[PDB]
């Protein structure tokens, strides 16, 4: 932590570090504000900043928010395996919800969340413009919350394209407000449903919707070892119907943008 | 509604040609894209590229990994149904077990199916009546154990001499083996019907300890150098230690017990019992049983990833499940048309075999 | 706080009220958001508001925080005897630091506050152009804590008018520094020192920085039953000297503008 606010006030006089790259090494509260007083400072011109791991206390949060509130020239974030509470997912929607976003991607995978805020999440996506990619991880949002968010999402006003559960704790009940989603959905393009127990009757409804011809869904990520003869058959039919569906194992290898940059 | 579809499962290269080669002599003789799975390069790997994953790990914690699904390469074919199966990394020699017959092979060859084995012992030709239930492989891959309900004994195979031959039939001629046990100790343990545990030495083949317990309470068996643990029907635990050669803990269950599994890098004790409950126990600290995982099919077997991160069950209703071990939760699925009686896993954890019909099948993970 | 959302919900389409207190009464999280979301939309047209003994806690403070970075037309905010922490403090001071904020007056009588929380408000005082009155209570600011105040009090670059310090365990030591401070500040007006101890040299000291010609301060808040006799005199001599000051033990009883509506 004093190694951190050392670096970043030697990089405050900085302007010419567009991507910056930080994880697995603890920051201090007094390293995040002095981090967001630089990027309150003009002429930063830096892009994408990455965080994981690193412990961000509640109100290293609240700065976070308030730049993000009006913010430009700031389009990926990342935060994961950070301890981040159920408020503060409202206090960070509510951030986002400001029309001076202009955040494309924003990941929270191991963050530990629950049912009750994904009403704000789905209010969130609904009012949001500018959000391009999501992506949840380990949280379990639970049945319910995947049901308000894919009655958000049925509505189709956010231009999102990319969405991401997994190991989610996912059921049968909500795979028709999914495919109800999907059927109004021209927008979406990637979607993973990955370690989240799918009944068959399940796996037909979603390939009926995968067939119709107002979806696009075109990166899929399932296992098909799981499932049955017949649901291995309509996929492919899917595949028949549609040349540029692909369904694979590996989501995360798809890359439409630069993101694995500073894992090479 | 399963409705299960059947297709040629390895689809090799190889195999495309020589059916390609067949075609053409067949036509000339008449007057009168595509997928392929990737070979096991030399019965070792098979040489895959990694998935991505969506964050790096910690520079401490490298070697932790975790699987993520599983695809069957070979299908080992048996007339009748199989009950056990082992591995032998080492020597890429796998072994089936049956009812009446057991048959050793080799994973260096590449064929779709396999239906002639490197070598066939059968234990019914000594007697007039065998019935087979048991079997055990050593680390070591000098020694061969095979237990039977009628036979009068234990037949220990050597691999090490170029010729396979029985050592010593360790005979039990009134006793069942129900169960059959070894540790790293050259001790021979064993279980019986009428709860009764005899105990012999390899070297010198001679009893040296007898143990006695309720009918049905030898159905499983747990070795480790300082813990013997003991449970049937009765659904009583007991745990014994061979130094102070006294029970430790005892306790009492609903129902009966099946299943139970150990963690190499740290104590860890799985509980499988007849209503499907899945409990884990920990046997430092010694204090409480805790449950996690209910299924509504009874559970038959169960092992332990060699990380020590992952634990697959097999059991009664026809399904393969995967856990881990922060939580409990399954992480993939992969459904058998078949009753699934055994399981296994490799010491390299590449490879894991599978069998719940007369044939066997062979799986490879992926990282 | 489910009565409270009912009224914020129902005053969202008022234009009306320009003066809203509340005080002790329970008041969720939830409240505070919605009421932060009230004042969020234009013409909400409120001026003062009063949340003494309401209970406001973690994420509702960044709440806040967020609305004041970005707020005009809401000049006076008390909070008395509800819970903020240091770091909190430090939170509201970086929003109050910025040009779009035009609060007057901010008051904070028995929110705990320590020694560290200073140096963010020294700086916050020379900067910020818009805060007159900044008044401090029961929290213990601490003799290093309020020297580092008098160091930016000193500077004179602000433009504040009174300042209260009552109860702020202030001691003999520290006498020299506000002497300082006092010596070279016309802009200050009021000052509040009550409740705390003095050396008798200090108040020598203290006493002379008033007869100081270039100090324009003229309300004192002091208890003249307190001090030795040749205190007295020389209090005495203040007055002799400049005819328009006022020592007077109540400091709570003048009242610039309305503050006690409420009390009314």
């Amino acid at each position: 932590p004093a190694s951190c606010h050392l670096l970043v006030s030697a990089l405050f006089s900085n302007q010419n570090l567009t991507h910056l790259c930080l994880s697995n090494n603890s920051l201090g509260t007094e390293g995040v504000q002095q981090l967001c007083q630089f990027l309150r400072n003009p002429e930063c011109a830096l892009q994408r900043l990455i965080l994981n791991h690193c412990n961000i206390v509640d109100d290293a949060y609240g700065f976070l928010a308030m730049r993000l509130a009006n913010n430009t020239k700031l389009t990926h974030l990342s935060l994961t395996m950070n301890p981040v509470g159920d408020g503060a997912m409202k206090l960070l929607c509510e951030a986002l919800k400001e029309p001076t976003c202009y955040l494309q991607e924003l990941e929270l995978v191991d963050c530990q969340l629950t049912q009750n805020c994904c009403e704000d999440l789905a209010c969130m996506i609904t009012t949001t413009k500018h959000l391009k990619s999501l992506d949840l991880g380990n949280n379990a949002l639970g049945d319910k919350g995947v049901i308000t968010l894919c009655e958000g999402l049925k509505q189709s006003s956010s231009s999102l394209r990319r969405l991401g559960l997994g190991a989610c704790k996912l059921t049968s009940n909500c795979c028709e407000a999914l495919s109800l989603a999907i059927s109004c959905n021209p927008h979406l393009n990637s979607l993973n449903l990955v370690k989240n127990d799918f009944s068959t009757s399940g796996m037909l409804k979603l390939c009926s919707a995968f067939q119709c011809p107002v979806s696009n869904l075109g990166i899929i990520g399932l296992w098909k070892q799981e499932y049955y003869a017949r649901v291995r058959r309509q996929l492919e039919e899917v595949e028949f119907v549609k040349p540029h569906v692909v369904i694979d194992g590996d989501w995360y290898a798809s890359d439409e943008d630069d993101r694995n940059w500073w894992k090479n | 509604d399963p409705q299960p579809v059947w297709d040629a499962e390895p689809q090799f290269c190889q195999g495309f040609l020589i059916q390609g080669l067949w075609e053409l002599f067949m036509d000339s003789r008449q007057k009168n894209a595509d997928k392929f799975l990737k070979p096991l390069s030399w019965g070792s790997e098979v040489l895959e590229s990694s998935c991505n994953q969506p964050s790096t790990a910690l520079w401490q914690l490298e070697r932790f990994t975790v699987p993520q699904a599983l695809q069957k390469v070979r299908v080992l074919k048996h007339q009748e149904l199989l009950l056990v199966v082992a591995v032998s990394s080492f020597t890429r020699h796998v072994f089936t077990c049956s009812q009446s017959g057991i048959k050793v092979w080799n994973l260096v060859n590449q064929v779709a199916e396999d239906r002639d084995p490197e070598s066939h012992l059968k234990c019914s030709v000594q007697d007039n009546k065998v019935y087979l239930r048991t079997c055990l492989l050593s680390s070591n891959s000098r020694t061969l154990f095979a237990g039977g309900y009628n036979l009068p004994g234990v037949i220990v195979w050597d691999l090490a001499a170029p010729s396979l031959y029985e050592k010593c039939q360790l005979p039990c001629e009134g006793l069942s083996c129900q169960a059959l046990a070894n540790t790293k100790e050259n001790m021979a343990l064993a279980g019986f019907t009428d709860g009764t545990v005899r105990i012999w030495d390899l070297r010198t083949q001679e009893i040296v300890r007898n143990l006695k317990g309720p009918t049905n309470s030898a159905r499983n068996l747990v070795v480790k150098d300082d813990n013997i643990w003991t449970g049937g029907l009765d659904a009583c635990l007991r745990c014994w230690d061979l130094r102070m050669a006294k029970v430790s803990l005892e306790h009492l269950f609903q129902s009966q017990i099946m299943s139970l599994a150990h963690s190499p890098t740290e104590d860890w004790l799985l509980l499988g019992l007849a209503n499907g409950q899945h409990c884990l126990f920990n046997s430092r600290k010694r204090d409480q049983v805790l449950t996690v995982d209910t299924k509504d099919n009874t559970i038959l077997g169960l092992k332990f990833s060699p990380n020590g991160k992952w634990w697959a069950s097999v059991g009664m209703g026809n399904f393969i499940t995967v856990h881990s071990m922060p939580t409990g939760a399954k992480l993939f699925q992969v459904p058998e048309v078949g009753p699934v009686r055994c399981f296994d896993m490799t010491e390299n954890g590449r490879l894991i075999i599978t069998g719940s019909r007369d044939c066997a099948s062979v799986y490879h993970i992926k990282y």
